[PDB]
RNA sequence: GGUUGCGGCCAUAUCUACCAGAAAGCACCGUUUCCCGUCCGAUCAACUGUAGUUAAGCUGGUAAGAGCCUGACCGAGUAGUGUAGUGGGUGACCAUACGCGAAACUCAGGUGCUGCAAUCU
RNA sequence: GAGAACAGAAAUCUCCAGUAGAACAAAAGGGUAAAAGCCCCCUUGAUUUUGAUUUUCAGUGUGAAUACAAACCAUGAAAGU
RNA sequence: AAGCUCGUAUCAGUUUUAUGAGGUAAAGCGAAUGAUUAGAGGUUCCGGGGUCGAAAUGACCUUGACCUAUUCUCAAACUUUAAAUAUGUAAGAAGUCCUUGUUACUUAAUUGAACGUGGACAUUUGAAUGAAGAGCUUUUAGUGGGCCAUUUUUGGUAAGC
């Protein structure tokens, strides 16, 4: 969290749906096997990396997020950072570089970060 | 009450501010020497008066301190002196007192010209027993209140014994 | 002699006040600062109004006089030598400094000589005080209105919900004195703590404890 | 000129405490020192012997040496690009006992503990420290609780 | 006394340790006996701590910890009498006597009081005791005078003639036993001699009662008292040195009434303390007494 | 002519590109000013228990 | 629980004033041949514990007591401040967003705790 | 502050209060009260051997300093220094 | 640039937890030091200028100085208090525990001190997150005029100084 704060005015952040998850990790999914960027297409990939914490399939991979639990750690480092778009759809404000509470963008946006992941997803 | 605490002579210091060196000052401590039946100290001044003409670390003057029964003799030939009344001055608040005397050839004492004539100061200090409180090395400490000697009792004192006078205020 | 206010007016150097370090300034153009009748019980002025600045600047002692006397004038023409206390609430510790040019020597060593006194002063801050009889309000405000013009920057004018120089709004002030807890003294007023000795408490402030009213 | 004598700057950071002048309390002098205690250094000016330059002032450091009146002390210090070590000989007057170590001894005691009662059980630990989490839901009640309910204040001078 | 102390002054004023205050502890030479040569850690510094309060004398061995000093042993004066010492309870006799009781009972409770027996013959002599070579080391110990004046025969340094004699190491030199003669820079042991077995006292009282039958028999009701003739003096503490490092062992007093029962009465003439309450309560009638001008 | 005197703008940049690292660590450290006699008996109570772990092999 | 010796932390312990103190201890106190130190056996030294006294020291109790300590949604989430903006404003300066956050003030409680050894109605 | 012949503003002699408001060669800062200040007693550690260390630093020199080792000493009842 | 030794490790321009250092901002001045406005009461029985009997070793006086409790206002080279931001260290196998070996050091002492033998303890083995690998050697180029912006800040009336 203390993380996060310090980091605040460049990123935008809030609490995601199995909706956005899920869509997320499907279209956007790929695994990290010796560096190599490799897209989740068949669920034997996640089971030949993530099996020994469980794990065998991409439902496997998005359960362990959303609850975080156990191995999310070792889950969530698999999963290269995800490339989005822009916002197909438009940021919704003039300037970005203000918080969301000041009318616009950076910061936590809370449940509104999903309305915005998925125009850029 | 009144069963301790009663109240005496500490001590008896006779000075003699000289105030030159040499010789004249040899003299006036032989004076309180063939007095006071004791050595005398030899005071130095603490700096330099060029209208009195003394020099800083100059001998000048000469006292001491006599106590117990001979101090309490001493004491009673000044008292002679001053025909036995003194100033309500002379009590300090602390409960000493004090006065002085030309010519000490007026208490006792030949004369012998080879040793002339001097004046002096009679300092007296009260106290009462249980005063080593101050005085000592382990658990130096201070009187209580209600003892300890003041200008009233030591005033009164005065004239209880020596059937004294003490003037003015 | 004497430049302008405006290479002055504002707070740009930590305050170098007279020191034994810096000896040799000349002495404040203000040295009266309390004035009118200065030694007027508390009682009779209970009305308060005040100068306020606005801005964070610094007024210069010059300022202070020339403000002072145009307020200190006014008030006696009008009302008089006896119907006002004003108090200049503001002095002038800190030192301006000349660099002082007399070929040339150029900006080599270019450190200054005292060159007179302003006050650092703040928002907020309160710089003129007057105490009167209610009956001389608009009077004390033009006084200070007419002050206003002598000084740099937005300075406000504001009636003080206080009971003279005193603390206290003017009701709790009341509750105090007919409870006999204030006595007078030097224009000034002391107060009856619960707090100290009960003895020297009592011989201090009688009316409190007592039959009377 | 400029002056960059020893003790510069050390004005306010070799002046003792406010009413904790003169003597040094005896404790100072009873606490015992091993090699691989972690000492904290906090210069003492009155004791003028054994000091800390102020550079060390506010830095811990092990021990690696231990004499009659003093403890030899290892700084790791930055100069340029890379840490260099460093050797203090400090008097025992400018030392401390860190007490960061000691949480740290006193939890691995309790691990050892808190490890055999599970074996003791054959059951399983979790001992490693975690961080401070979220929050569980809650149902606040209303009994005796009725929500005030509070509005913004009006401008008002008090001068 | 209207010499009244400013709040200021009060204020930033700076107390003392609660044993300067007391003028009982030196602390300028505590931290210096105490104070331990790190690289021996924690080898205790043991100090022989000898006082004297008008009517007895103390004798403790101890040694400082962080949370307080702490006591292997101690000895007093007013246990001679067990040991046949019933006269002359301060004086010197009684310091090296009790100078070697405390060194006897600790090194026996120690173990060391077989070997290192001491001196048993005892001449006053200028002498350590020396360690016995493949074999222990004796038991070290610093002589503690706290406040006591460095005065060439004091009573203080009996204790510690009493002590090395006992086989206590305890470092020390002549120049200030009595016998001490400083144009001679040497040392007369048979004053020394004497003093250990109260020869200074004894002489007095011959040249009293011959010369004053009175003063002596006010000065020494009590050796009367007990028919204690003044040369039978040495032959009370050289058989007190016998019984002693007879039997070194500590005894403590028989002690009627326990802690307790003590207690429950020792101090219910302590002054009980005002509940806020009560106080209150005085406060609000002071006034009604003070109230009204006068 | 006059020139800058001081800064010490882009040394923690320089200082940081392959820089900072930690200190070299190791067991059986430098005995670099250790107190001589401890050393020297050091020396000894290391030869005897050397030593002593032979003859436990003969 | 008293008291003493050696202490730890070194004012909740210090300061001022008034009382109170069984028993033991401590103390004041008596003495000056002796080792010893003084202008002065006052301090220091030695001697008796005998002639005396709780007066003092010391211990507690009191006090809308001075000081000192502790708390508090007491003031104040104020002052100051890290981060943000193509925020306001001629400027001086200020508001907002995510954070950290005092001093004084006011009131309330308190006024040594404690270790080792010895000893006591 | 209260008191003592000549003695005065200022000579010398008591007493009381006194956290340092004094002193410590020097500029300033720090430090200090049964002391680090004042008076006294005894002294030559201001010595011998070469190493390690801290500051300035290139982690060179120089200066100055710190803690041990190995001698020889000074002082003190001593711990110690 | 050349590589070399290794291969998940010990890493880090980071957070967290625990524990240190600091005297700037602010604050303060009926707290020390130094400044500064105003009265008020008290002092002198030990500075004084007079009026009342020239009288004054005597009164009441205004006037200093000093004292007591108040009052307005200040500090880069004052301060009790005292942040924010920065800053040291620690978070384990080089560890923890039990047994008892060495020595000329040290202890009254097989007491300690250091370094060991032997035995036991590997699921999270001792917070987070990351790791695009970590470690290491040799050698040489250029450079050694800088400047700008936000913020902090010194000199100057200021400056695109
Ligand atoms: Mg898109
Ligand atoms: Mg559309
Ligand atoms: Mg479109
Ligand atoms: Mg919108
Ligand atoms: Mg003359
Ligand atoms: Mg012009
Ligand atoms: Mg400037
Ligand atoms: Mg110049
Ligand atoms: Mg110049
Ligand atoms: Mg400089
Ligand atoms: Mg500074
Ligand atoms: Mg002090
Ligand atoms: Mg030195
Ligand atoms: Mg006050
Ligand atoms: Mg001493
Ligand atoms: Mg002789
Ligand atoms: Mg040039
Ligand atoms: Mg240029
Ligand atoms: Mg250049
Ligand atoms: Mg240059
Ligand atoms: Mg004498
Ligand atoms: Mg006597
Ligand atoms: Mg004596
Ligand atoms: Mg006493
Ligand atoms: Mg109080
Ligand atoms: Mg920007
Ligand atoms: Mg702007
Ligand atoms: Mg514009
Ligand atoms: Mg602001
Ligand atoms: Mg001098
Ligand atoms: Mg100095
Ligand atoms: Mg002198
Ligand atoms: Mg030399
Ligand atoms: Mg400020
Ligand atoms: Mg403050
Ligand atoms: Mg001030
Ligand atoms: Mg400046
Ligand atoms: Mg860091
Ligand atoms: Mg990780
Ligand atoms: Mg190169
Ligand atoms: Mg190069
Ligand atoms: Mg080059």
């Amino acid at each position: 969290l203390e993380l996060l704060k310090l980091i605040e005015p460049y990123v935008a952040y809030g609490y995601p749906s199995y909706s956005t998850i899920r869509q997320l990790v499907y279209k956007r999914g790929f695994g990290k096997i010796n560096k190599q960027r490799v897209p989740l297409s068949d669920n034997a990939i996640i089971e030949a990396n993530l099996g020994k914490y469980g794990i065998l399939s991409i439902d496997d991979l998005i359960h362990e997020i959303i609850t975080v639990g156990p191995h999310f750690k070792q889950a969530n480092n698999f999963l290269w950072p995800f490339k989005l778009s822009n916002p197909s759809g438009g940021w919704g404000v003039p300037r970005k570089f203000k918080h969301f509470i000041q009318g616009g963008s950076f910061g936590n946006r809370e449940e509104f970060i999903n309305k915005l992941v998925k125009s850029m997803n | 009450q009144n069963p301790m605490r009663d109240l005496k002579i500490e001590k008896l210091v006779l000075n003699i501010s000289v105030g030159e060196s040499g010789d004249r000052l040899t003299r006036a401590s032989k004076v309180l020497e063939q007095l006071s039946g004791q050595t005398p100290v030899q005071s130095k001044a603490r700096y330099t008066v060029r209208t009195f003409g003394i020099r800083r670390n100059e001998k000048i003057a000469v006292h001491v301190t006599v106590r117990g029964p001979k101090a309490e003799e001493i004491l009673e030939r000044g008292l002679k002196v001053k025909e036995y009344q003194l100033r309500d001055r002379n009590f300090s608040a602390t409960g000493n007192f004090g006065f002085g005397i030309d010519e000490h050839i007026d208490l006792g004492i030949k004369y012998d010209p080879s040793i002339g004539i001097f004046g002096m100061d009679f300092y007296v200090v009260m106290n009462r027993p249980g005063a080593r409180v101050t005085r000592r090395k382990r658990c130096k400490g201070t009187v209580g209140n209600s003892h300890k000697t003041t200008k009233e009792d030591t005033v009164s004192w005065f004239k209880q014994k020596y059937d004294a006078d003490v003037l003015d205020k | 002699a004497r430049r302008p206010a405006r290479c002055y007016r504002y707070q740009k150097n930590k305050p170098y006040p007279k020191s034994r370090y810096n000896r040799a300034v000349p002495d404040s153009k203000i040295r009266i600062y309390d004035l009118g009748k200065k030694k007027a019980t508390v009682d009779e002025f209970p009305l308060c109004v005040h100068l306020v600045s606005n801005e964070l600047e610094q007024l210069s002692s010059e300022a202070l006089e020339a403000a002072r006397i145009c307020a200190n004038k006014y008030m006696t023409t009008v009302s008089g030598r006896d119907a006002f206390h004003l108090r200049v609430r503001v002095h002038p510790f800190h030192v301006l400094r000349i660099n002082k040019m007399l070929l040339q020597q150029g900006m080599r060593g270019a450190w200054g000589k005292p060159h007179g006194l302003a006050a650092r002063v703040d928002i907020g801050q309160i710089i003129f005080s007057v105490r009167t009889k209610d009956s001389n309000k608009d009077v004390v405000v033009e006084g200070l209105r007419r002050a206003r013009y002598k000084f740099p920057g937005q300075q406000k004018i504001i009636l003080s919900k206080k009971w003279g120089f005193t603390n206290l709004d003017r009701p709790e002030y009341l509750k105090k004195r007919e409870a006999g807890e204030v006595k007078d003294d030097g224009a000034f007023v002391k107060f009856l703590s619960k707090k100290g000795s009960l003895e020297n408490n009592i011989r201090e402030f009688p009316e409190y404890f007592a039959a009377q009213a | 000129g400029k002056s960059h004598g020893y003790r510069s700057r050390t004005r306010y950071m070799f002046q003792r405490d406010f009413r904790k002048h003169g003597a040094v309390h005896l404790s100072t002098y009873l606490k015992v020192y091993k090699v691989g205690d972690i000492v904290d250094i906090k210069a003492n000016g009155s004791i003028q012997k054994g000091m800390p330059h102020k550079f060390y002032q506010g830095k811990t450091g092990v021990v690696y040496n231990v004499t009659k009146s003093s403890v030899g002390v290892i700084i790791n210090k930055m100069v340029g690009n890379r840490y260099l070590e460093k050797r203090l000989n400090l008097r025992v007057e400018h030392i401390k006992h860190s007490k960061c170590r000691q949480e740290f001894l006193e939890r691995v005691k309790a691990n050892a503990a808190k490890r055999a009662e599970a074996k003791a059980q054959g059951v399983a630990v979790q001992l490693k420290r975690q961080p401070a989490q979220p929050r569980e839901s809650r149902i606040v009640s209303t009994e005796g609780n009725v929500p005030q309910t509070l509005a913004p204040v009006p401008y008002e001078t008090f001068i | 006394q209207k010499d009244a102390k400013s709040s200021a002054y009060s204020s930033r004023f700076q107390t003392p340790f609660r044993r300067r205050r007391e003028g009982k502890t030196d602390y300028y030479q505590r931290k210096r006996l105490v104070t331990q040569h790190k690289a021996k850690y924690n080898t205790p510094k043991y100090r022989l701590v000898v006082r004297f309060t008008n009517k007895d004398i103390i004798c403790q061995i101890i040694s400082s910890t962080i949370t307080g000093d702490v006591v292997l042993a101690a000895a007093y004066s007013h246990e001679l009498p067990r040991y046949g010492i019933t006269h002359g309870l301060t004086n010197w006799a009684a310091a090296y006597a009790t100078g070697l009781l405390i060194a006897r009972r600790t090194l026996q409770k120690l173990g060391l009081d077989e070997t290192y027996k001491g001196v048993e013959e005892v001449e006053g002599e200028y002498e350590l005791t020396e360690a016995v070579e493949d074999g222990p080391r004796p038991f070290k110990v610093f002589l503690d005078i706290g406040l006591q004046r460095t005065t060439t025969g004091a009573r203080v340094f009996g204790a510690l003639k009493g002590a090395s004699d006992g086989g206590l190491y305890v470092p020390h030199s002549e120049n200030r036993f009595p016998g001490w003669d400083f144009e001679t820079e040497e040392i007369d042991p048979e004053l020394l001699r004497s003093y250990i077995f109260g020869g200074h006292v004894s002489q007095y009282m011959e040249e009293l009662a011959d010369d004053d039958e009175e003063r002596f028999s006010e000065l020494f009701k009590g050796y009367l008292a007990d028919d204690i003739d003044a040369d039978s003096l040495e032959d009370i503490y050289t058989s007190a040195h016998e019984a002693i490092r007879a039997d070194p062992a500590f005894k403590p007093t028989e002690k009627k009434f326990t802690k307790e029962q003590y207690a429950a009465e020792s101090k219910k003439y302590r002054q009980t303390k005002l509940s806020k309450e009560e106080r209150a309560a005085r406060v609000a009638a002071k006034i009604a007494a003070l109230a009204g001008q006068q | 002519a006059k020139s800058k005197n001081h800064t010490a703008h882009n040394q923690t940049r320089k200082a940081h590109r392959n820089g900072i690292k930690k200190p070299k660590t190791y067991k059986y450290p430098s005995l670099k000013g250790v107190d001589p006699k401890f050393r020297r008996n050091h020396k000894h109570a290391l030869h005897g228990t050397a030593k002593a772990l032979a003859a436990a092999k003969k």
